[PDB]
């Protein structure tokens, strides 16, 4: 295996945390890539600080991190970005963009990540679902434009599982384009790839039911974006 | 000229205010500060300055 992925659920165990650790080892003596997804189940919601100190050992493992906004902000402070989102300047605009009262979709400077850097970490990718996919390397970091659409099909429509197709995504692009550690453009157009993915993830009741194949995801991925983009 | 030097003007009762007026400053000048940032969340002209 190339990529040896997992998830922070197997920290709940202390069984399976001693085991993880001997599956990374032989990985990486393999040369395979450690993939964290995070996906913080209920417990480790509680405390910033008691999670920061469970995952901070698979954390440094880790060569490429998957997390979301609100694990993200959640894992360095909470408030400030709440407070930071819900700023309004009193008398006017600073720029014309903030008159018209547009979600916030906010990027992370490479400052404000630092606590969570360290040396052996090639990619770190924050999802704000398939809307966003901010990313950053130890050379450069940048934002993709994504979209989603559950009301196309009002009826149909369940976000479940959503989260694994785009990492899924991710992880069949990094495998077969191995310059996206280093370019930034080959980057940007691999993972719209993975926002078309999650798209269509979204439209099936069930998460394995509904999965996309590489053809149909290939085919959204061109519908949506123009030409230049692909 | 030489007869409108300062030391020659009588201005006794306006460095008795001076004198109070810096004792004023020196004690109150942080909390002024800290009422400007609870209330007025933004600057602007006819604001009190503050910060930087």
């Amino acid at each position: 295996a190339r990529i040896f992925h997992f998830n922070s659920e197997v920290l709940t165990s202390p069984t399976m945390e001693s085991t993880l650790f001997k599956a990374i080892q032989w990985s990486k003596k393999f040369g395979g890539l450690i993939f964290f997804d995070l996906n913080l189940p209920l417990p480790l919601w509680r405390s910033r600080n008691e999670t920061r100190k469970l995952i901070k050992k698979s954390w440094d493992e880790a060569n490429i991190i998957e997390v979301s906004q609100q694990e993200l902000e959640f894992l360095l402070d909470e408030e400030y970005y709440e407070r930071r989102r819900n700023y309004t300047p009193q008398y006017f605009a600073e720029d014309f963009e903030q008159t018209k009262n547009r979600r916030d979709y906010y990027h992370y400077t490479p400052e404000e990540i630092k606590p969570l850097w360290h040396d052996d970490l090639k990619l770190l990718v924050v999802t704000d679902g398939t809307l966003r996919l901010h990313y950053y390397t130890p050379k450069f970091d940048g934002v993709v434009v994504g979209t989603e659409d559950v009301l196309i099909t009002p009826f149909t429509c369940d976000r479940t599982g959503s989260g694994d197709a785009v990492v899924a995504g991710i992880m069949r692009k990094l495998t077969t384009c191995p310059e996206m550690f280093e370019d930034q453009d080959v980057l940007e157009r691999q993972l719209r790839f993975a926002v078309a993915a999650g798209i269509i993830s979204q439209w099936t009741i069930g998460a394995v039911r509904g999965f996309p194949t590489e053809s149909a995801t290939q085919n959204l991925k061109e519908q949506v974006y123009v030409p230049s983009m692909w | 000229g030489e007869d409108a030097t300062v030391d020659k003007m009588c201005l006794e009762r306006f460095k008795v205010f001076l004198k109070q007026y810096n004792e004023w400053v020196e004690a109150n000048k942080d909390r002024l500060e800290e009422d400007s940032y609870k209330y007025d969340q933004d600057f602007y002209p006819g604001r009190r300055i503050r910060g930087k």
